[PDB]
């Protein structure tokens, strides 16, 4: 098991340091931008401190390891918004490891759970929550608009209403703020008799909103 | 740099069908030093196959890999629900190691037309000076769909954004939202707001509209 440190939010030009805690093998770092594939960053042989870095990151990346705490580190500097990604650590298999000088390559296993790093000029902001009012099934919802950073959580009727709920992935607007909607379909006959409340939580702003949605 | 091209980008198959995924290398891969990984949303990749054909420990027997040189394949003998995911190949025989861009194995189910709903901006939002109009396409399959906004029968461009869910856990459909953002002042300059939806399950495009 590889335990990684928590999510980070950073401004352009700054640097981020992420840790990977082993619960012997080289440790590699890979990242995945939103909706993209996997990109190798570099790696280290922790007992001996030998590092190798991908050419794209050489000059602004340092990987280090503390053998006494079985922890590896990734420090990436000169951050830009295109460095927004989930950062993974993973161990390089020892058996049949492929050596090219100080470079050690193999299949990767186990993997850390990933660290979300968001790079943005935006400031922390809580969402506004607006009703999407229902006009034999009806749809209704809540628009959760203009927040930073991710994530927001949405439930309906304090979690008692789950059937037919769709909470959409957030979209990043040109303003740098996120927006999403959550919708639910219900019998049109229940519109007069049943209350529908969307529960929105955005921890970075301690936003807690219960918005009743009605026709 | 050995470039790895995976095909197809998306593979739509029914549960129980056989799945064959391709990884094609621009240069011959040194000595079958190729691995396959599975990834599900929110989770880390998981090693399935290494050395082109060796099964990682604890991976089900219905996964097998073969190939050499420039052409490799991952086979899932019969797809189970837990197997719908993104799959990546990796070569680690030449420096630098490289990854394919992924193949999504998607659940094929019967075609379902979207149910379409339109939502005007709330009075609460208008109080703050902006107006968002939301068009919902609910519970459709397959994923391909087109949404167009018309404001007084005039096609809009550049002022809307779309979001799509992952395939629903229970029924394997998609839902999609399109949100049109206008200034409050622009919103009041027009009367009729409409979204028009095209999908292969619809005999003809569906319009939902309201009059401000």
């Amino acid at each position: 098991l590889l335990e990684q440190s928590g999510p980070e939010v950073k401004k352009p030009g700054s640097s981020v340091k992420v840790s990977c805690k082993d619960s012997n093998e080289p440790v590699t770092w890979v990242r995945q931008a939103p909706g993209q594939g996997l990109e190798w960053i570099g790696g280290i042989i922790p007992a001996f401190g030998v590092t190798k870095y991908a050419q794209k990151f050489q000059g602004r990346v340092i990987i280090s390891a503390d053998a006494s705490t079985a922890t590896a580190y990734l420090e990436l500097s000169s951050l830009r918004s295109e460095d927004t990604a989930v950062y993974y650590c993973a161990k390089v298999g020892l058996r049949g490891i492929v050596m090219v000088g100080g470079l050690a390559m193999n299949w990767l296993d186990p993997w850390g759970q990933g660290t979300q790093v968001t790079v943005s000029s935006a400031s922390t902001k809580g969402p506004s929550v607006f009703p999407l009012a229902p006009s034999g099934t009806a749809a209704l919802g809540c628009l959760v608009k203009d927040y930073f950073p991710e994530p927001v959580t949405v439930s309906w009727n304090s979690g008692a209403l789950t059937s037919g709920v769709h909470t959409f992935p957030a979209v990043l607007q040109s303003s740098g703020l996120y927006s999403l909607s959550s919708v639910v379909t219900v019998p049109s006959s229940s519109l007069g008799t049943q209350t529908y409340i969307c529960n929105v939580n955005h921890k970075p702003s301690n936003t807690k909103v219960d918005k009743k949605v009605e026709p | 740099e050995i470039e790895l091209t995976q095909s197809p980008g998306t593979l739509s198959l029914s549960p129980g069908e056989r799945a064959t995924l391709s990884c094609r290398a621009s240069q011959s891969v040194s000595s079958s030093y190729l691995a396959w990984y599975q990834q599900k949303p929110g989770q880390a990749p998981r090693l399935l196959i290494y050395g082109a054909s060796s099964r990682a420990t604890g991976i089900p027997d219905r996964f097998s890999g073969s190939g050499s040189g420039t052409d490799f394949t991952l086979t899932i003998s019969r797809l189970e629900p837990e197997d719908f995911a993104v799959y990546y190949c990796q070569q680690y025989g030449s420096s630098p190691q490289t990854f394919g861009q992924g193949t999504k194995v998607e659940i094929k189910r019967t075609v379902a037309a979207p149910s379409v709903f339109i939502f005007p901006p709330s009075d609460e939002q208008l109080k703050s000076g902006t107006a968002s109009v939301v068009c919902l396409l609910n519970n459709f399959y397959p994923r391909e769909a087109k949404v167009q906004w018309k404001v007084d029968n005039a096609l809009q461009s550049g002022n809307s954004q779309e979001s799509v869910t992952e395939q629903d856990s229970k029924d394997s459909t998609y839902s999609l939202s399109s949100t049109l953002t206008l200034s409050k002042a622009d919103y009041e300059k027009h009367k009729v707001y409409a979204c028009e939806v095209t999908h292969q399950g619809l005999s003809s495009p569906v319009t939902k509209s309201f009059n401000r």
